[PDB]
RNA sequence: GUAUGUCUAAAGUUAUGCUCUUAUUUACUAACAAAAUCAUUGAACUAG
């Protein structure tokens, strides 16, 4: 009975709380609560975006809630990889701060960018070829923003929830 | 390579009297021909 | 096979007998993989 | 290409029927005495 | 003799000068008095050195001429194809190797062959209705299918919503294409690029065997025998299509190939590699450089970055073994301003970044673009800024080529010398720096709070000051800032809490500190200058600079008024 | 300038180049992106002892002994020279032969309800690059060098000098009206510009960002 | 170096990595601004605090590799035992050259890290010997002035001077006994 | 910038006057460095 159990987990998702803690990032054991309450951090500002949406750029909620959409299923199912929920999870619990808009923001380019050497490489920038320029292209060495064009799209539209973050912040 | 540029030059003109420019000549056996003769001095050279 | 006993894997052989490197070497690998005439002739050979 | 391995002879060539090779037609009066013979391999071969 | 080698017209055509996008054999003035060379001949150099300049010369000589060095009809010669490129050489000629490698240089043949196969994507984006069309996909092709000769694969493939009625395969421009017969519900596009040579140049004829080859090729690689094939000959910059076509799609890749051609940015930056190749110039700008004139337009509503690389590449010197002094690399910032809202994007260099490499100095400026490209990715579209200012003439052609991705950022240069070398200077920044132990990105406001009590162009004036003021003496200005030591630096700040009025005494000390460091050092009367050129000392301004006779004017017309 | 020996006409033909600009390659609009030239795969049109039919000698006849003609090095070098569609042709048949020979999973579901709805490439699909929008157009916005889009809403053309400038919004207003407050200030305070003053440093606007603008903030309240 | 406040990457805060062999010396300026270095690439290194740059590479053709260092009480100069069987001394100011005449010799200690120490005034300067023995210095003109035998006939690796009394000094080694010197 | 050389450090366990502070002079070394007259042009380029 496929609306019975869509209830019951609708019903099911109000028995936590979305509050983060610092030491709670990276549990190994509590990561599946950690993902799943940062799906509905997620979904709370959405929702507040949803409450404003004739104040606040209102063409772009729908793109923002289609792109977030494989994140959310994702962190649901537990499926996002440790690293990136990580990340994610910093970018979050800043925002949750009462005034660390700044430090999601460097959060979010540790989530999107990282600390790899070469985010997205440079191929035979010169004529004097070297064996040391493989290294240097990327490829599978590339940051997170590079992996796909979904993972793009939703940490994207994460960068935009920190934006309105910020707007509504600040209005009210 | 120039004897067979030459039979090619020789073969052509024979053959394309009436037929004009284009594909279609396949007299082979005399370039054939020098290649065999250039392996046949090209063999020991190279077991060497 | 003579290539790979060589050590010289960082050359590939294509199929039409090219031979090519699959990387930029450095100047110890090229000189080391500095193959002769015998070695190309034959493989020209082996081409036509 | 350079990257195709070359075919497999029993596999993709043996089974395929061959095409017609390149034999002019003869006529069964002017060339009787040759028309039998004149496209075989090694033609008179077997006639002692 | 000009008369005997067949005209102007018939000595042109062997040279490359179809594909420089000069506008005319007139205006072919070659720079017979500057170039690298020119500048290497005085230096401290060994015997190799010396002897190893006069490559440069003749790697332009022959790059003019390769449509005739590198032509197809040669006597003997096995064809190798260019690394990272679809040319192939008839012959092994270094000279001409080189220069061809320098112009397609950072992978520029696979960029300008994914930036077209983008634009057309995108035109067939918003024809979905029109042409009828369900889907537009963009192939995940092979990494090298860009310059893979022999063989292809669709770049794009569409679905209609119900059926197409294609006809037979034509070429772009043929007239009255019958559309009754064949039908089909999946079409395809194939971009293929071509460097033409002197005798092989007919796109037409390319374009039409590319097509045949490989739909009857016995290869599985399109989906449908039934799409078109788009040729773009880099060299002689020609375009041509052939396939089939239904009612609609033939006017639409009309019009769409004149339009790429002419606008697409990566054809232009191939267009410019090969005018450089061969030092001619022309004068095509079209918007002013950034100016003590017209900075004003910082403060605009767009967004805008200011991208700084002097600090990218730093190094320490110290005593080798051997009894020589080597430079070891140590941590660097890439300073990336947005003056509106004074968001510092500081991307921290770690050492780890050259690991290995040689030619830093050059590397330093690839490795600027791919962070910049970085961040931009990083940011959602309306985010994105709209246009980058470019402090450095040696980080355009890089940040050029990296922004291919992002061809609606207009790349800006600048007249001014602004002081943002002079960020490593304050500690914060310094330290921060210094510290790092991986590759960061650190962000800062480098207006701190004053944007709660004064405008952006004060506060980036402000700002202009304390660099300045730092750049032209260091321990003078810090002495300036820290004379009160009540004034706490907080935390999560650059500079001292002062107040406005505080501030204005500030200003005064850094200004005059500047000025009279500047009249000193130039031997300049301060006093009898105009406002307009002190304002352009504070700024930097490029005194040699067309905009300064042109303000000139601006302000005579005034003394003329009245 | 253009040298003199390109300047100066042969005597055999007497624009002031016009013996240079007979000028496919057009070395007067060089700039102008070319379409292919089209192919034209044209074709034109004592008694022989073997055939009869005269013109040849028994050695050079075609017809076994007894007893149209092709019209540039990629024209000759074209293998589809003369094709008329055949081998497409049969390649459709074999294609239209062989074709006529032949849900949400609860977390898609529940995630979608709460949202109301129903390596790789550096380069934003959904970014259209501006210049795609002026296909069916003649002319050029969009400049290649610098990536500019121009539009009357960014900015407009000088025309004396064809330069594009962008105009002024919001505090880049603001800030050209303090440049002209500061500029009227220095006529007002009389260190004016002929004049050698010590005293003109202290009414440079980037020079005293702050003190103007405050000033002018004060002042402002006094209109 | 390690911050034992941070808990991320267990408090690792900076990685210092000039040096080309294992490191055999460490010790900070009395500020803690700034901290010297030894190692057997036979170079010393100056480095300021979480910075990894050295300021200062001090190294010469006949100089050894230092198996130990140590800091004058007057915080103007540093001392390193040196494989040669000498101690040399160095300024603690910018540029940090090398003290030309202030040179101890006498004690064996190539082959073993041998340790020494300055008295809590600054007047003298001890280091142990390989031979089982403690010498002992003039600051002013380096002049040797005693070398204690030690019991046990080991290498005498260890020594110390108490940082209050006027001569009571310990050292120990390989003999396992700690003794009192006075 | 090369050639080229060197390094890579647990475990995969073999039985018992003469100096100092510091402000300069001079030499050597640095592929470190886009340096303001003589509608924007040395510009990524040089090695045994
Ligand atoms: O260059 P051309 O004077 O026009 O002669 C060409 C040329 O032959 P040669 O240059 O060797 O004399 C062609 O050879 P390639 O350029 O391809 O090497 C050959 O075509 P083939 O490829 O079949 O050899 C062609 O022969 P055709 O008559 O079929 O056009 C022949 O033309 P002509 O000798 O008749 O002038
Ligand atoms: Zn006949």
């Amino acid at each position: 009975n496929r609306p019975e159990r869509i209830q019951e987990a609708i019903a099911q998702d109000k028995t936590i709380s979305v509050i983060i803690d610092p030491s709670q990032i990276g549990s190994t054991e509590g990561k599946p609560l950690l993902s799943m309450k940062c799906n509905l951090y997620i979904h709370e500002i959405l929702s507040r975006w949803k409450a404003s949406l004739e104040a606040y750029h209102p063409e772009l909620f729908l793109d923002t809630k289609k792109a977030l959409f494989p994140l959310l299923l994702q962190l649901r199912r537990n499926q996002l990889a440790p690293d990136l929920l990580i990340s994610l999870a910093t970018v979050l619990y800043h925002l949750q701060q009462p005034k660390e808009i700044n430090l999601a923001v460097q959060s979010y380019m540790k989530l999107s960018i990282g600390n790899v050497a070469w985010p997205i490489g440079v191929t035979s920038v010169g004529i004097h070829a070297r064996s040391a320029h493989s290294k240097i292209q990327g490829g599978r060495n590339a940051a997170n923003i590079m992996i796909d064009e979904r993972t793009r799209l939703w940490i994207t539209s994460i960068k935009r929830l920190i934006t309105f973050e910020e707007w509504y912040t600040s209005n009210h | 390579i120039r004897a067979c540029k030459d039979l090619k030059h020789i073969i052509y003109y024979k053959f394309n009297k009436n037929l004009g420019k284009g594909p279609g000549c396949g007299f082979w056996q005399p370039a054939w021909r020098v290649w065999l003769n250039f392996l046949r001095g090209t063999i020991p050279l190279l077991e060497r | 096979l003579l290539i790979h006993r060589k050590g010289l894997t960082y050359l590939h052989l294509d199929y039409n007998f090219n031979l090519k490197p699959t990387k930029t070497l450095t100047t110890k690998e090229r000189k080391k993989s500095r193959l002769g005439n015998s070695f190309h002739l034959m493989r020209e050979l082996l081409k036509m | 290409d350079d990257d195709e391995p070359p075919l497999s002879y029993e596999q993709h060539i043996e089974n395929i029927e061959p095409l017609d090779p390149i034999n002019l037609p003869l006529d069964s009066q002017d060339d009787e005495y040759v028309k039998d013979w004149l496209y075989d391999s090694r033609p008179l071969e077997e006639d002692s | 003799v000009i008369q005997a080698l067949g005209g102007i017209e018939t000595i042109l055509e062997h040279t490359l000068f179809k594909g420089t996008g000069f506008n005319s054999w007139e205006g072919l003035f070659w720079e017979k008095a500057s170039g690298f060379e020119d500048s290497m001949q005085f230096k401290k150099l060994t015997h190799a050195q010396r002897t190893g300049l006069s490559q440069i010369p003749n790697r332009r000589f022959t790059l003019w001429w390769s449509p005739t060095i590198n032509r197809a009809n040669v006597y003997v010669g096995f064809l190798v194809q260019l690394d990272l490129t679809g040319i192939f050489l008839h012959g092994k000629i270094p000279t001409l190797k080189i220069s061809l490698i320098q112009i397609f240089r950072a992978h520029l043949w696979q960029k300008i062959h994914e930036s077209i196969v983008f634009d057309i994507c995108q035109i067939l984006d918003g024809e979905l209705d029109v042409l009828q069309i369900e889907s537009v996909t963009k192939e995940t092709v092979h990494p090298r299918k860009s310059y893979k000769m022999n063989s292809s694969a669709a770049d794009i493939t569409m679905e209609s919503v119900h059926e197409w009625e294609v006809s037979k395969p034509s070429l772009l421009h043929e007239t009255n294409d019958s559309f009754k017969g064949l039908i089909t519900n999946k079409m395809w596009f194939d971009v293929q690029l071509r460097y033409g040579d002197y005798d092989s140049h007919d796109i037409s004829r390319y374009v039409r065997a590319k097509f045949l080859d490989y739909t009857t090729d016995n290869v599985s690689m399109y989906p449908s025998p039934t799409g078109v094939m788009i040729g773009i000959d880099l060299a002689y910059n020609m375009y041509d299509a052939y396939g089939n076509w239904f009612n609609g799609l033939k006017p639409l890749i009309q019009n769409s190939m004149r339009t790429i051609m002419k606008a697409n940015p990566a054809l232009y930056v191939l267009r410019e590699r090969i005018r450089k190749g061969l030092q001619i110039y022309q004068s095509s700008v079209q918007e002013p450089f950034l100016n003590s004139s017209n900075y004003a337009e910082l403060f605009n509503n767009d967004i805008k970055l200011f991208v700084d690389d002097t600090n990218v590449y730093r190094v320490t010197v110290h005593k080798t073994f051997e009894g020589n002094v080597a430079t070891k690399a140590i941590n660097g910032c890439i300073f990336t301003l947005n003056p509106k809202t004074g968001h510092l994007f500081l991307k921290i260099i770690h050492t780890s970044v050259w690991a290995g490499q040689k030619r830093l100095s050059q590397l330093a400026k690839w490795k600027t673009a791919e962070e910049v490209s970085a961040l931009v990715r990083s940011l959602p579209k309306e985010e994105q800024p709209k246009q980058i200012i470019v402090t450095r003439k040696a980080m355009l052609d890089p940040l050029e080529v990296h922004m291919l991705d992002f061809p609606n950022i207009a790349i800006r240069p600048t007249e001014l010398r602004l002081p943002f070398s002079a960020a490593m200077s304050i500690d914060k920044l310094s330290d921060v720096v210094m510290k790092a132990t991986e590759p960061q990105m650190v962000l800062f406001n480098i207006y701190d709070d004053w944007l709660d009590r004064i405008s952006s162009y004060t506060a980036f004036s402000r700002l202009t000051l304390l660099l300045r003021a730092l750049k032209t003496n260091e321990e003078s200005a810090k002495m300036i800032l820290l004379s009160d030591p009540t004034i706490t630096i907080k935390s999560y700040h650059l500079w001292p809490s002062f107040t406005d009025e505080q501030w204005i005494t500030i200003e005064s000390q850094m200004r005059d500190l500047i000025l009279t460091e500047y009249g000193r050092k130039y031997n300049v009367n301060i006093s009898a200058l105009t406002q307009t050129e002190i304002k352009d000392i504070i700024l930097g301004q490029n005194i040699k600079a067309p905009s300064v006779k042109r303000q000139k004017m601006a302000e005579l017309e005034a003394a003329r008024s009245e | 300038h253009i040298p003199r020996y390109i300047r100066n006409q042969p005597w055999y033909y007497k624009d002031y180049l016009v013996h240079h600009r007979q000028k496919a390659l057009d070395i007067d609009n060089n700039s102008e992106p070319k379409i292919g030239m089209g192919i034209k795969d044209e074709f034109k049109l004592s008694f022989c002892r073997n055939c009869g039919e005269a013109g040849h000698k028994e050695k050079d006849c075609m017809e076994k002994p007894r007893k149209l003609v092709r019209a540039d090095w990629d024209s000759r070098k074209d293998r589809w020279y003369g094709y008329s569609g055949k081998e497409y042709n049969e390649l459709i048949s074999k294609w239209e032969r062989d074709k006529r020979n032949k849900l949400w999973d609860t977390d898609e579901e529940i995630e979608l309800m709460k949202l109301e709805l129903y390596r790789t490439s550096t380069r934003l699909r959904e970014d259209k690059a501006a210049y795609l929008n002026d296909i069916n157009s003649t002319e050029s916005n969009y400049d290649p060098k610098s990536r500019l889009y121009k539009t009357e809403t960014l900015g407009a053309v000088d025309e004396k000098s064809k330069m594009f400038r962008r105009h002024l919004t919001g505090e880049g207003l603001k800030l050209n009206e303090l440049n002209q407050f500061a500029r009227s200030h220095a006529k007002e305070m009389g260190i004016r510009d002929e004049i050698e003053d010590k005293e003109k440093v202290q009414h440079v606007l980037v020079a005293n960002p702050t003190k103007y603008e405050y000033l002018k903030k004060k002042r402002e309240q006094e209109e | 170096h390690y911050d034992d406040r941070v808990s991320e990457n267990q408090g690792l805060v900076q990685t210092y990595d000039h040096h080309l062999s294992s490191i055999l010396a460490l010790k900070y300026f009395p500020d803690g601004s700034k901290f010297i270095s030894s190692s057997e690439d036979k170079t010393v290194r100056i480095w300021e605090n979480q910075i990894n740059v050295p300021i200062k590479q001090i190294s010469d053709t006949a100089q050894h590799s230092m198996p130990f260092l140590n800091v004058h009480p007057s915080q103007n100069y540093f001392c390193a035992q040196s494989m040669d069987n000498r101690i040399y001394s160095f300024s603690l100011k910018p540029k940090y050259k090398r003290h030309p005449k202030k040179i101890f010799k006498g004690h064996s200690s190539a082959g073993y890290g041998i340790s020494l120490a300055f008295s809590g005034d600054g007047r003298y300067i001890c280091s142990g010997d390989s031979k089982s023995r403690l010498f002992t210095w003039d600051w002013n003109t380096s002049r040797l002035l005693n070398n204690i035998k030690i019991p046990g006939n080991k290498p005498i690796t260890q020594v110390d001077w108490h940082p209050q009394e006027t001569s009571k000094v310990i050292c120990s080694g390989a003999a396992g006994k700690i003794y009192v010197c006075d």
